[PDB]
Formats: C-alpha cells, structure tokens, sequence
C-alpha cells in the first residue's frame, strides 16, 4: 500500500552524549524520497532543523550546526544523530518525509517524537 | 412539484466572488436563469450580472459567481449592518432571500523590520495586501502609526495597485519621544473598522551578548508533587559558544493580571557549561500563598524570573516564562471540535481535543467515553481522537463524559469534561436522517479522502433517494460543490473527495437530499461536517545556504542563499541581528498566524449539525432556500455567537 | 613591538546593523519540479553574532506565503566586544568594558590591546603616547580590559579599541559609538495652551494668535532648545436621538379594510410604517422577509382606493357622496411618499392636484372643505371649528408641496396656487392663538422659504418650554402637531432649536394604532423620519491652520479635516522664537506649545538608591601594596535584596588572594570558585556578590592589592554597586593614590572642558639654536612672546599666570598689544615642574587650539605643546653660568624679526 514510519513516542538519552532519534521506514517500489525535514517544536509553532533535498544536508538553526548528522547510508533510515547534548534540546522534535510515486505526484508522512534528557 | 432550490453563503462579501449554487430538482428540460442582486431597500441593482442554462446532463445542477461592488450607495449608511436581496429567476419562477453583508475587503498583515526600536532609527514596515482567498489584490489602504497613550502621529492612505500587494513604508521615529509599545494599524479604505495592528516596543537599550532561556522540566507544576518546580537556565552567547557565568532566579504566582513574588525563593547558582539548575520547592511556594488550602492554587499560574551575569561583569539579561499552569492533571479535554446536535438511533461521533496544561496538543492519548471500559481511542499528531457512539431512537438528551485513559497517571491526574447533545428534529416527527463520517487523519493536500454518507430512514420512502447533494466551505466561500449518487439497497456510500491546497487550513461539508413523502410534503434532510487540514503554506519558500553547504563564515565575508520558492512570485527579504528578540520576540510574522486571522475569520460556527434541518445549513454558514418555501432564516449577527 | 601588525594596519569591524537585508528579489529564473532559485550573493555585515532571515512571498495564484527563519552564524577564533552603553552624559567621567576573547582550541595568546585617541575623549591616550596593554589571554576563554573616559564633546562620538596578537597574525578592532547628552537634565516647560476656534472669540475677524518666548535663563549653554508644537483637532459628532424601536410598531401593520375613508385609516399605519422603517433601516431587527409581506398590503390599499376615483379624479367617501377637498390631498400625500414603495400611476397623482386647484380654491387662496367627512376623528387636529379657513388651507397646500418635485409641467398654475395660498398663512399667521395652526401653517410657509421674522419667532416661541408645540385639550392633537412643528425646523436647517423637539417625542414614546390615529400617527413618523436623513452626520471640521515663525521662512498651512483619522500634527523649532499662529473657519482645535531644553543640576544628584564611598590607602609592617576599602549602602531603608559590588582593577593591580578567601567564607557574601582560580596573571575585573546591603549601616569591606607589573601614570579602577533586580538603581565610585577620589585630571570652565592629561609644556639639557630656531617652524606655532610674570593666582582646580606680553615675536591669530596681558591657565598638578615667579622673564610658544573664550578676552593654554623658558634679566647676563642661553635667546629674537621663518 503506502509508507508509514516507524518513530517512537518517548526517547531519552544522557547528558553532554550522544543518541539515535530513530525514523524509519520501509520503501516500495517506485516512491522516491525527495524531503527529510526534521522540525523541532519548541514553542506552540514548528520550525525546519534540518532538510534534504537534491543537494545533501541543510542545517538551519545555528544551535545546532555541527551536532547533527543524520544517518544517510541506508535505504528506509533517516535517523536524527546527535552528539554533545544540551539541555535546551528538550522538546518535541517531528519526523517528516517525502515521497514522489512514478504518477508525476506526491505523498508526505510525518511523525513525532518527544526528546528528553536524563542526568 | 419540481423543486428549485438556491444555496449561497451566509455573509457575501465585498470585491469578492462569491458562488451560489443553483439546482432544479426532478425537473424537466433545459431550464434557463438569469441572477439578480438588488441593495436592500431602495431597490438599485448592483449585479444583475450572471446566467446559465441548468440541462439534464449534470442532473439539474449549475451555479453562477458574482463580486458586490462597493459603491458608492454602499458607503452612505455607515455603522448598522447592511443588506441585499437575491432574485433568483428560474424563467417564470422567483425564487428570493435577502442576505447580509460584510464589508471586509480582505486580510492585511504588517511586517516590523524587528520587534524593538531605539529612537532615531528607521522602522521599516511591510503592508501586506490580500483578498480572503489570501491572493494578492491591489486596493487602497489607510495606515496609522499610534503612540504609546492611543494617539496618531502620522497617517497616510496608499494604493497597492501594482506592488504585488507588498506595500513597503518606512517612518523615522524622532530622536525624542513617548517610550511604551507603539503600534502600526492599517485599515483598506473600504473596512475601516476592521483594523489590522502589530505592535512594537520603543524604549532606550544597547544590545546583549548572549541569551538566556529559562524553562521547567514540565510545561506545569503538578500540586501534589512533593520534588517542586524543577526548572533549568540555559546561556549561550548569540554566536553559539556557551557561558560560564553567574545566575539569580526567583519565582511568583500569577493570578489574572496581579503577580505575587516569593521572596524567599530567590536562588543564586552559579552556571556552568550554558546550563543551571533550580528549583522552587513545594513547601518554600505553598507558604507564600498564605492562602493557605493547597488546592487554591489551581489555575493560578507561575512564573520565573532569571537574571544571567557574566563572570567577567562586562553583560546581563533577565529572561521570565510567565504562565507556568498549576494543575490536577496534565491533560484538559475540550469539545470545541465535536457537534452538539446527534441522530437518534444513529451513531454520533465525537471529535476530542485533548491537550496539554499550556493549550497545545497532546500526542498518542488515550480517551474514553465514561461508562466505556474497553473502547477507547488515541489522539493523533493535531489533539483529535474520534470516539463513536450508538445512541437510542429516543429525543433525550445527551450526556457524556469522557476521560484520559493513561496508564502512568493515577485515576484523580486523569483529566476530564463533559457535555450535551441533542436530537435534530426531523421534519414532522418523521424519522428520516442523514449522516456524514469521515475518518481521522491528520488530512494533507494531494492525499485523497473519503467522505461516508449514511442514511437513515423508514423504508417506505428511501428508493426515492436518487443523490445527496453536496457542497464545500473553506476561508467563507463555497470551493465546490457536486452530488454524490445512491441508488437503492444501500445505506451507505462513499464520496472519495480530492484534497487540493484549496482547503487549507479547515473545510466544511454541507450536505442534503430532497425527498416528497406522507402526501405532498417537501422534506429536506441535511447535514454537516468540519474538517481540518495539515496548515502549511500555500506555496512554498526556504532560504538555504546553497554555497556548498556547511563550513562557518567570518566578518565581511561574502557568501549565497539559495532562495528556493514558486515561479513568478515576490519574496522580500530580512535579516535581523538574534539580539533584538533577547528584547523583544513578540509580533513577528508567523503563516499560522495568519491562519489564526482566517480561522478567526469564518462565517461557520457549528463543528456539525444544527438543531434541525435549518440549522444544519446557516450554522455551516450557508442559505439554503427554495419554490416551496423550506428555508434558512435571517442571519441576523455578523459574528458567530459567543 | 616586534612579531606583530601595527595599529596603522588594523581596520576596525565597524559595521553593527541591528536589521538589515531589507530587500525585494523576484524568482524569475525558470522552474524546475515547479520550484524556482534565485541564488542572492551578499556581503555580510562586521557584527559577530547570529542572523536569522526571514522571508516572505508573494505569489499570483499560490497566495501569500512565509518561509522559515535560517540562522546564519558569523565567528572568530579572536576578536573583541566592545561594551558601549547607549548614552553617557557629558563631563561626567564614564568606565566602559572592552571584552576579549580566545577561542583557539588549545593555544595561550599574548595580546596587545590598545585605545585610539579622540579628542571627543577625555582619555589616557595622547596623541604623541597611546594608551595600551600587553595582557596573555588563556585558552577557551575572555578577558575584560577596562577603560575609564571622559566624554567633553556634546552629540554623537566615536569610539574605537584594538588589539593584535604576539608570534602570530591575528588583529581585530571595534569601532561602536554612544550617545553624549547635555549636564543637567530634560526639562517640559509650557508656555501656551490655546483652544482654536473661530467665531466662538476667534471672533469675526477670525483666530490670530501670539505666542511669546519661553522663559530660559537657567538655560545650560552649548545645548539644543527645540520647541515644539500640538496642533489636534477636536470634534464632537451628532445629536441624532435614538429610533424609536421595531419590537414596538407591530400592531401598526393594519390590513387596509373597508369603504372609501376606512382603508386610508388602514393604509397609513402601515405606510408610514415602511417610510419610517426604510430610513432607519431596522427590519433588522422588526423581521425581514416581513416587508413582501408589507408591500402587497399597500398597493392592496394602492388598488382599492384607485376604485373610488371618482370621475373627475377625486376623492371622497363613496362614488355616490360628493368629493371631499381633504380626502383628495390626503391621498395625494398618502401616494406621493410612496412613489418609491411601488408604481404609482402618474396620470393619478397629479390628477387629484389638477381637481382641487382648478375647482376648490377662493381669490386670496383658501382651500376650503365642501365635504366634511364622516369618519373625522381621523383627521387629527382638524376636528375642532375655529380657524378651519386657515389650517385646512396648509393642510391641503403641504401636499401640494410635496408633489410639485414630480409634477412640475403637467399642472401649469402651480407657481401661483402655492404663492397666492402663502400670502394667505404669512399674512394672516399673526392672529392665531392656538398651536396647531402655528405649528402646521408654519411648516407650510416652511417650505416656501417664507418664515421669518414675527412670523418665526411665533413659531419657535409658541413652542412651551422650547420643545413642544401644545393645546388644550385631547392630548393626540398635540404629538401631532409637534411634527409639523418638527418638519418645519427640519426644512429651517435650524439644528439649535431642533434636538428637544425629537426629545419629547421619545419620551411621549406613542406608537399609533387604534381610533383616530391616522394623523397623529402619519406626520409623527414622517417627522422622525426625515429627522434620521438629514440630521447632522458628523459635526464639522475645516480649519486650516497657518503658521509662521520668522526663524523659518515660509509659513505653514496645516489643513485640517475630520475623515483626518489621526486630527494630531506636530511642528520642531530649532530655535526658540515668537510666531503667529492664524487659524480660519469651523470646528474646534487644541494648540499645545512645549520646549524641551536643560537647565542645571542641584546639589542633590543621581546616585539614587545607593551611597558608596571607596578608598585607597599604603602598606603594613617588614612590592607597593595598598588596602583597597568598600564601605556602601542603600536608601530607603529597607535591607535591599542580593546585590553585585563590580571591583574593576588598577592597572596591573591585583588583589591577593587569602585576603578574598576570609572574605567568601565570611557569611552574608560570595565570591565564585571562578575568580578565585583565575590566575594572578589576570584579576583585574572581579565582582564581588552580596546577599544584604541596607543604609540602616554600612556594609564595610577591604582587601589587599598586590602589584606586579610596574609602570609610569596607571588607570584609575572602579567600584560599582546595583541590586540585581536594575542594573539601572546603580552608582559607580572611583579610587587612585596621587589624585584621589579617581578622577582624572581635567580642566573645565563653565560648560565645555580640556582634556588636560599630557605634557605641561615642551619637555626638557642642551636647547641649542637650531634646535630652538627649528621647534616654533613646526605645524601650529601661532605665537611667540616674551613675557614678564606680572601676578599668579593660584587655587585648588587650576591656576592662573598674568603674563604681560614684553614683545610680540610672532604674533598671529590673536592681536595683541605690547604693555597689554593675557592670563595663561596650566593644571595644578604641573605647578612645581612649571615654577615661576613674578617680575620674572620667559619665552612663550603655543598653538591656536590653545586658546580659551572668545574674542577680546581670549586666555591662553598651557599644556604638552607649549615651550615655557626661564629668561634671565638684563644684568644678570653677564654671568658665567647664565652666559650661553642669553646670547642664544637673543640670537633668537633677531632671527624671526628681520627674517621671519624662511619657509
Ligand atoms: C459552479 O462553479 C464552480 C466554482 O465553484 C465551477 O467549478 C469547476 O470545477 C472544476 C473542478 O473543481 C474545475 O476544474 C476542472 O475539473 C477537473 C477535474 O477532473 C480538473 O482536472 C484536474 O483535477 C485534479 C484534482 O486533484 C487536479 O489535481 C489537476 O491539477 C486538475 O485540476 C481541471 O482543473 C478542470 O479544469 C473547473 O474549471 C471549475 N470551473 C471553472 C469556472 O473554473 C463549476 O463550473 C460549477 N459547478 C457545477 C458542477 O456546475
Ligand atoms: C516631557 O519629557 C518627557 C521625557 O523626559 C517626554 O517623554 C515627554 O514626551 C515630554 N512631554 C511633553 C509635554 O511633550
Ligand atoms: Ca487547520
């Protein structure tokens, strides 16, 4: 049928390390990934944190620019890495990517996921 | 008899196209009309305009789009409500209504070029100009700029004719003046009462180096709760690296406008690495409200102070969050989106919006009907879980009441609500209905959605159900309509409806059948749905560092942006310096809030349904009307009522 | 110094917008997947920091749109943040914090940072020794590096820091400025507050107005004065009393039912109803779809009075009664309101005017009645049997007047049928006794453009109590006749004598309906009515204010206008002066006048709420160590909350550090575990926290400050204490061994001063010929005298030494006489290098930017530029110890007379 991504709800990783913001999916045979936002949600209003498109990785909030590599090699991952964790990371961060199918047209899933942060 | 019928929104608009739905229902041949739209009393017609030929080739069913005009005539009884007449002529036969009208041009937004200025400088303001389709549109608007005590210091009155509505102003605030928030309203020459602002502060400073940002572990302080108010300092010099520094936060309970400090709260950590602890305890705060009856406090907000110094004595910034919740339970259910009005017998489904202590949505919540173990039901990515309902043929009232179903929250931290529904009355006590259901997906454009028809009815009369017709709501005037088939047997059909951009952010769904039954009464049986859609904008627009996409530039240096955006489009551009919001952040441009203003700016009012088959239409903001004399009534009141 | 850049090769990051890219780029470029790119190039602006950018587009189909923000971030691995507040006020000494910082990952920097002279400064930078330190900046770290100043020039100043570093290539400089404001403080002093309006004592002649000079001599000179002015404009709208409401004329819709003078007993009520109710609008409210329903039941009317149109277009009872002159009329007026309603039939209602003019009129113009009626109950007022002749004649004419705006050339005696029916009323007017006949008789020569005069007065005055016109008797032929009276003042424009008339009327709230009221209410709600069209909308505005001071030159016209949303105008005056201020024609206007200037300060100044006293002082028992001491305190006496003590250092001066560990751990205070294991390498900033601080006492500290790096001069440093809820509520004392009290060494007069830490004069052995000869050759040499010390008058702040000018050597920008005196000022500090004494003899240079005051009292200058030299007198020449420096100082003197300097 179509894709839909397998985020979980709660995630919690330690203080000033590393973790893995997991989104995945499982692709289908003509849906061509064009779009990897992921949107952190830290006011009533979201905002763009990262993006992919033609031209690889796009960092968009200074706070983070080299902190986050999101994981690139394989097919149906798009897992948020994310080294030397502050505090100020806790929120609600989304998931969302997009699909192109064969029919000149588009489909978009998006999820969310609740970072904390333990000590 | 064949009956014609004439559906057209509630409130017309000026300089505005607005549709009117015509239909000849069980009717023979091509049946010619022609369109009219008087003033109200004193009968000049300001658009006669408009005819077509209703053929059999769409089974009786066609339209016609009109735009009032703002005359002159209509600028001459100014501050009471005014009013028009539709004639609908279907050749020898007239079928009349009289309709109310707003003015209201279209929507106005206001960019600052920041949120706080310093006298002697320049703010730089942009007007954006926009029908209701939120579609650019040249007009004539008049902008004031008000001081701190309510009183305007310049004026001016400016066409956007040919500016891509993007009507750039800029005013020089004089080197001595009133300090306070000053504002910028803008009006189009034609809406004078609907006065579009944005505010933005005046008042002497130098710009900080550094940020802070103060926020507790939870959106909200939980009573019972023995730890207190754990909260978190967070500092961070503006360009990235973080602060050693020193810090003083203290924290006071607020309590509609009047703010109470805790003196003894009143903490000083040091900070290390951006980030500090603190807490205020429970027992430090109840002792504070003398009060004194723990519960007292719910509702009553908190707030925090923090104020950041640098461990050199070079800088400083205070920072607070105010409105921090204080709560018997992190959840709040509102039925703000389900209907009050059900179907006996029939199901009644219940949008629930669930949320957080700060009014935001809550994600993947489990909600039940009370009195319903067993079912329930998760909230999705908006706030809305859909429950359903069997409920008995009978008139009662009803009464339900519906629970968080957590696990993880004792039973008294669940949150609850409840309400009351009622029977739609059937034409003639008469038992027939008609129901619309559509699953619960966070609905995007390009997605495709089903619309569930369900009817129910004495088995009588339900072969003479040949379609429902039907017809869609967004931004206040109609998008579509059509007729979605049924032949008999069923009960159910399914109307895949294409969701296109033209929905954003919210739909309605008014539909009806017509059916001659008992003798030689005309019945019309309607019914009503509002959805919601995934706000997003429009089109769409990114700035990106397109030269090679990371490395880290320094003072001078020339570097790219990409813009990426729609094909013959205007973007217009600001950068501004992270500092200013340290100041100020508030009344910045934000899509959502613009669709705050479009879905303030309805002409629907009801999530569903009405107390009968009239209701069901002039909630949804609708004028059904018809040869026969089944009708909407008047609409008196220009603003949905509450 | 050596392995470095010099200052003359650092460019200062100067450019700090708080916004900027305001820009507008379309995206022509061609689309691809649907989605175009424009790739903006741009320079980026010198602030460290992060940018966010924001867009917004604008698109034919697609709407309006908003992007995301995209923060752009802009870095060093070093730089500096110089920490400028926004304003300083002048001659007042200011410190400021100039921070540095360095962020490569693991390298120490040695670093010089240096001060750029401004002579806008008072400053330790001259510009002949630059002010300067060598400081080793650590790693992953800043360093704060103060500088205490003086700010002498009144504006907008400059202010410019640098700093390079040792055994490497890294430079960087700031270049923020502040704002200087005059001494004393802002001062609100009006000096006229007029109300514009002309002919209430604007008068005929209309509004001039004078408006003097403000007071000023208390002024602090070398300051602005502007003078402003509030023009606003203020209007009151209206007197349009409140509709009388729908929910109450429900019964007034009457089914028409009957003969010939039964349906227009039930025609009216029902007719009037909709006149009334088109122009006020409230169907609103009444009902809606209710007026279809409406209009049908007056054409109903319409057609079943058409029936009884007797044969020669009449009306009366019915077809077989003769005609009545009134029922004709009243159906012409009945009808002719309701032209609009429906289609009336032409041929009809000019042909029932046709009947009574050719038929029923007598030579001097009486319409008289040869029916009298059946059902005159209806008629109102024209019941009783006096003056019939008269009131029956208006009666009959007002609808004549009514219909002459249609029929004008079917009826070609209509200019003479109303004009002999007039003279009629005007003539006989003045005998009636009653209202009724005043009220309606007056109405009719109302709209004739005819009362005037006695005929007026009578009519306005026969008025009771200026509101109703009243009779005695049955109380409906009173609200009836009151709307003629009404319909009258409506048709005078008189809207003085109009708004109690309406008063009444809404509070005798009658609502027609039943026996008899036709009239009262037919010409009840034909009043109130036509009072809801015409009445005054909006209370008029049209002044056009001029003014015209003689500083400006042309005058300045400022319109006025209600519709004018804002009616607020202002106007700036440099200079303050006297200008007329004419104003011509309607409404009412404010006229504010202000002058913001300074005036000077009290002696009870601006350390609010905090006292502080700071003081320095020599060693104990046995390099140079001395006790620093903090004794402060706070008004309002109430022990103030958490506060900071801001310790800056003197320069290369340290506190030790045992003296500040018995002090952290001394309860009720705090220093960090960050200061304390800094190095002594640099503690030159440090704060010192504080839990309570009153003025009940006061809270007494002090500490020992070792120097370790030893140098010539030394900065002076700075205690300053706020609580941390202002940073504003704060005072900042200073602390310094040879001057005491901190503060550096300046010369002031009145207003302005001179930055006077340099040279006394010209330094110091050989001063061989050329030498001399050469040094008064050099840029600003201005003058060149010999001078006896004729009297020397010392004191605290400066001194003062009477020179009499012996010769003028080389004179220049300032005349000055031989025998004549000028007064040279020189610091106090410079009084025992200079040592004169009286009767004594001296060589004198010195500039042009030396002098002091204006012409003819211009004093002299001492400082680093000048050359002052001892000159022996006449005998004491022959010496063979004074021998050389006589001859040469009168080898001197023959050189620049018969030559000058050769250049
Ligand atoms: C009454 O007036 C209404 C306006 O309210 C008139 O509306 C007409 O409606 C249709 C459909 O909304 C519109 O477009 C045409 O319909 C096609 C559908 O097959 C469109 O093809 C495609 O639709 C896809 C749906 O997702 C879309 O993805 C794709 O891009 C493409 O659009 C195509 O656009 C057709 O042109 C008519 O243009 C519109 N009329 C006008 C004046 O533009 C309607 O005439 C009246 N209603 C009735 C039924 O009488
Ligand atoms: C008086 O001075 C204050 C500033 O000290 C200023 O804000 C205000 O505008 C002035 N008031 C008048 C009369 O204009
Ligand atoms: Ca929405």
């Amino acid at each position: 049928g179509r894709p839909i991504l397998e985020v979980p709800e709660s995630v919690t990783g330690p203080w000033k390390g590393d973790v893995n913001l997991p989104c995945t999916y499982d692709p289908l045979q003509g849906y061509t990934q064009v779009l990897v936002k992921w949107l952190v949600q830290r006011g009533s209003d979201p905002v763009t944190i990262f993006l992919r498109d033609s031209s690889g990785d796009h960092i968009q909030q200074a706070k983070y620019q080299g902190r986050l590599h999101v994981s690139h090699k394989v097919p149906g991952d798009v897992s948020l890495q994310l080294s030397t964790l502050e505090m100020d990371d806790r929120s609600h961060y989304t998931c969302e990517v997009t699909w192109q199918t064969p029919d000149g047209n588009q489909v978009v899933r998006d999820k969310i996921t609740e970072l904390r942060v333990q000590k | 008899s064949p009956m014609y019928s004439i559906i057209t929104p509630n409130i017309l608009r000026l300089e505005s196209e607005e549709t009117m739905v015509l239909e000849a229902h069980d009717a023979q041949g091509d049946v010619p009309v022609t369109v009219t739209v008087h003033d109200f009393p004193g009968k000049k017609l300001v658009l006669s305009s408009e005819k077509t030929v209703l053929t059999p080739a769409t089974n009786h069913m066609g339209n016609v789009t009109f735009t009032i005009p703002a005359n002159r005539e209509f600028k001459s009884e100014k501050g009471r409500n005014k009013f028009v007449t539709v004639q609908a002529t279907f050749g020898t036969q007239v079928v009349e209504k009289v309709v109310l009208v707003s003015l209201q041009s279209g929507y106005l937004f206001i960019q600052t070029d920041k949120t706080i200025y310093t006298p002697g400088s320049t703010v730089l303001y942009r007007i954006f100009t926009v029908n209701h389709k939120l579609l650019p549109v040249g007009r004539t608007v008049m902008v004031n700029i008000e001081n701190p005590e309510g009183i305007p210091v310049k004026q001016d009155s400016l066409s956007s004719q040919n500016q891509l509505g993007v009507l750039p102003l800029s005013w020089d605030i004089p080197e001595l003046v009133n300090m306070g928030q000053w504002k910028i309203r803008a009006y189009y020459e034609n809406s004078p009462q609907q006065v579009f602002s944005t505010e933005f502060e005046v008042k002497e400073y130098v710009l900080p180096s550094f940020e802070v940002i103060v926020e507790p572990t939870e959106k909200f302080y939980y009573i019972y709760n023995e730890k207190g108010l754990e909260v978190t300092i967070t500092a961070r010099f503006l360009y990235g690296k973080k602060v050693e520094g020193t810090a003083f936060v203290i924290f006071g309970i607020q309590d509609g406008e009047q703010r109470i400090s805790l003196p003894e709260s009143l903490k000083r950590i040091p900070i290390e690495d951006g980030s500090g602890e603190v807490v205020l305890s429970r027992k430090v705060l109840l002792d504070g409200v003398q009060n004194l009856r723990a519960e007292d406090l719910v509702g009553k907000s908190l707030y925090v102070s923090a104020t950041v110094i640098l461990h050199s004595g070079s800088d400083m910034v205070q920072a607070e969050r105010s409105g921090i919740p204080i709560v018997t339970s992190p959840y709040q259910i509102h039925f703000t989106k389900t209907p009050k009005y059900f179907k006996p017998g029939m199901p009644f489904d219940l949008m629930v919006f669930v949320t957080n202590p700060d009014g935001s949505p809550a994600y993947r919540v489990p909600v039940a009907v009370q009195g319903e173990d067993t079912v329930q039901s998760l909230t999705q990515g908006d706030g809305v879980a859909k429950l359903s309902i069997n409920t008995h043929p009978s008139q009662k009232p009803l009464s339900i009441t519906v629970r968080t179903k957590k696990q993880e929250l004792s039973e008294a931290e669940q949150a609850t609500r409840t309400m009351q529904a009622l029977p739609y009355s059937t034409v003639g006590n008469s038992n027939n209905y008609l129901h619309l259901s559509v699953l619960r997906t966070e609905l995007r454009p390009g997605e495709t959605l089903n619309v569930n028809f369900l009817l129910r009815m004495d088995r009588a009369h339900e072969a003479k159900i040949r379609y429902y017709t039907y017809l869609i709501m967004n931004k206040g005037r109609l998008l579509k309509a059509g007729r979605q088939v049924r032949e008999p047997g069923q009960d159910l059909v399914v109307l895949p409806l294409s969701i296109t951009t033209d929905f954003i952010p919210s739909f309605r769904l008014v539909a009806y059948y017509t059916l001659i039954g008992a003798s030689g009464q005309r019945e019309v049986v309607a019914d009503s749905v509002w959805v919601d859609v995934k706000d997003s904008c429009v089109g769409s627009l990114v700035v990106k560092s397109g030269q090679s996409e990371d490395r880290q530039p320094v003072p001078g240096q020339q570097m790219t942006l990409k813009i990426e955006g729609d094909h013959g489009a205007r973007v217009v551009l600001v950068a501004v310096d992270k500092g200013v919001f340290v100041l100020n952040k508030k009344n910045k441009l934000t899509q959502s809030k613009i669709w705050d203003v479009v879905e303030k700016a309805d002409i629907g009012c009801t999530p569903g349904s009405g107390k009968d088959y009239a209701g069901v239409f002039s909630d949804a903001g609708l004028t059904f009307t018809s040869s026969s004399g089944q009708q909407t009534a008047q609409r008196a009141e220009l603003q949905c009522p509450q | 110094d050596e392995d470095i850049i010099a200052e003359e090769n650092i460019v200062s990051r100067s450019e700090f917008p708080e916004s900027w890219l305001w820009n507008v780029e379309d995206l022509k470029e061609p689309p691809k997947n649907g989605i175009s790119t424009k790739l903006m190039n741009i320079f980026l602006k010198d602030s460290i920091t992060t940018w966010e950018i924001l867009a917004v587009s604008m698109s034919d189909k697609k709407g309006i749109c908003v992007a995301d923000p995209f923060e752009v971030t802009v870095m060093q691995d070093f730089f500096i943040d110089l920490r400028l507040p926004y304003s300083v006020v002048r001659n007042e000494q200011v410190e400021i914090r100039a921070v540095l910082y360095n962020y490569r990952q693991n390298q120490e920097l040695k670093v010089r940072v240096e001060l750029l002279h401004n002579p806008a400064f008072c400053s330790l930078a001259t510009t002949k020794r630059r002010h300067q330190q060598t400081v080793t900046i650590p790693p992953k770290s800043s360093l704060s590096v103060p500088y205490v100043i003086v700010p002498l020039k009144t504006g907008l100043q400059e202010v410019e820091v640098k700093a390079a570093v040792y055994h490497h290539f890294i430079s960087d400089g700031v270049r923020k400025s502040l704002k200087v404001v005059p001494e004393g403080i802002r001062m609100n002093k009006t000096v006229a507050v007029r109300t514009l309006d002309p002919e209430r004592l604007g008068r005929e002649g209309v509004q001039k107005e004078d408006i003097p000079p403000a007071d000023l001599s208390d002024q602090v000179p070398d300051t602005e004065s502007e003078t402003r002015i509030l023009l606003q404009g203020t209007p009151v709208a209206q007197m349009t009393e409140d509709a009388v409401d729908a929910e109450r004329l429900k019964h007034l819709i009457v089914t028409p039912s009957g003969c010939g003078e039964q349906n227009m007993i039930g025609m009216t009520p029902t007719v009037i109803a909709v006149h009334y109710l088109d122009e006020t609008e409230q169907w609103e409210k009444f009902g809606l779809e209710k007026r279809q329903g409406a209009l049908e039941l007056i054409k109903k009317g319409y057609t079943q009075q058409l029936a009884f149109r007797q044969p020669s277009s009449a009306f009366a009872a019915f077809v077989k009664r003769a005609p009545s002159t009134w029922l004709t009329a009243y159906v012409v007026k009945v009808f002719s309101l309701a032209v609009n309603l429906i289609a009336i039939d032409s041929q009809v209602l000019c042909g029932a005017v046709k009947w009574l003019i050719l038929e029923k009129q007598k030579p001097d113009g009486v319409f008289q009645e040869d029916a009298p009626v059946i059902h005159q109950e209806m008629i109102g007022g024209l019941r009783n049997n006096n003056e019939k002749d008269m009131a029956l004649t208006a009666f009959v004419l007002i609808s004549l007047q009514e219909a002459k705006d249609i029929c004008e050339e079917q009826v070609n005696s209509l200019p003479g049928s109303i004009t002999k029916a007039g003279d009629f009323l005007e003539a006989n007017y003045m005998n009636l006794q009653r209202s009724y006949t005043v009220a309606i008789a007056g109405y009719a020569l109302a709209q004739m453009g005819r009362l005037k005069g006695p005929l007026l007065n009578k009519f306005l005055t026969t008025a009771k109590d200026k509101n109703r016109w009243e009779d005695p008797g049955k109380q409906l032929y009173n609200v009836e006749a009151t709307s003629y009276a009404l319909l009258a003042l409506l048709q005078l424009k008189d809207f003085d004598f109009v708004p109690p008339v309406v008063r009444w009327l809404n509070e005798q709230r009658y609502y027609g309906g039943g026996y008899g009221s036709t009239q009262a209410t037919f010409m009840v709600f034909q009043a109130l009515a036509q009072y809801q069209k015409d009445a005054p909308d909006h209370q008029e505005l049209n002044l056009d204010v001029s003014l015209q001071l003689p500083s400006r030159s042309s005058k300045i016209t400022h319109r006025i206008h209600w519709e004018s949303a804002s009616l607020l105008r202002s106007e700036e005056t440099k200079e303050n002066e006297g200008f007329t201020v004419t104003a011509e024609g309607k409404g009412q206007g404010t006229l504010s006048v202000v002058t913001m200037y300074h005036a000077k300060a009290k002696d009870q100044l601006t350390c609010n709420k905090f006292d502080l006293k700071v003081t320095i002082k020599p060693a104990p028992e046995t390099k140079n160590t001395m006790i620093l001491e903090i004794c402060t305190r706070y008004r309002g006496d109430q022990d103030a909350t958490m506060s900071i003590l801001d310790i800056s250092m003197m320069t290369g001066f340290a506190p030790d550090t045992d003296d500040l560990k018995q002090l952290a751990n001394g309860v009720d205070r705090y220093i960090s575990k960050y200061e304390l294991d800094k190095a002594f390498s640099d503690r030159n900033t440090l704060i010192i926290y504080l839990d309570k601080v009153s003025h009940s006492e006061d809270d007494c500290l002090a500490f020992k400050v070792h120097q370790y790096f030893n140098v010539e001069l030394i900065q002076p440093g700075a205690v300053k204490v706020y609580a941390y809820y202002n940073l504003e509520e704060s005072c900042t004392r200073f602390y310094h061994p040879e001057k005491e009290d901190g503060k550096l060494n300046k010369l002031c007069r009145d207003e302005l001063c001179r930055c006077a830490e340099e040279n006394c004069f010209i330094q110091k052995d050989k001063v061989t010929l050329e030498e001399r000869l050469d040094k008064a050759c050099e840029p600003g040499v201005d003058y060149v005298y010999k001078t006896r010390l004729v009297k020397v008058q010392l004191s605290n702040d400066f001194d003062e030494y009477i020179m009499a000018i012996e010769q003028t050597i080389k004179s220049g920008s300032d005349e000055v006489q031989v025998g004549q005196q000028r007064t040279f000022i020189s610091p106090i500090k410079c009084r025992e290098a200079l040592k004169l004494e009286e009767k004594k003899h001296y060589l004198m240079w010195g500039l042009s930017s030396d002098f002091w005051g204006e012409k003819p009292n211009l004093s002299y200058i001492i400082g680093k530029d000048t050359w002052v030299e001892h000159w022996p007198e006449e005998d004491e020449c022959q010496d063979e110890e004074n021998q050389k420096q006589c001859q040469d100082l009168g080898a001197f003197t023959e050189s620049m007379v018969v030559f000058g300097c050769p250049n």
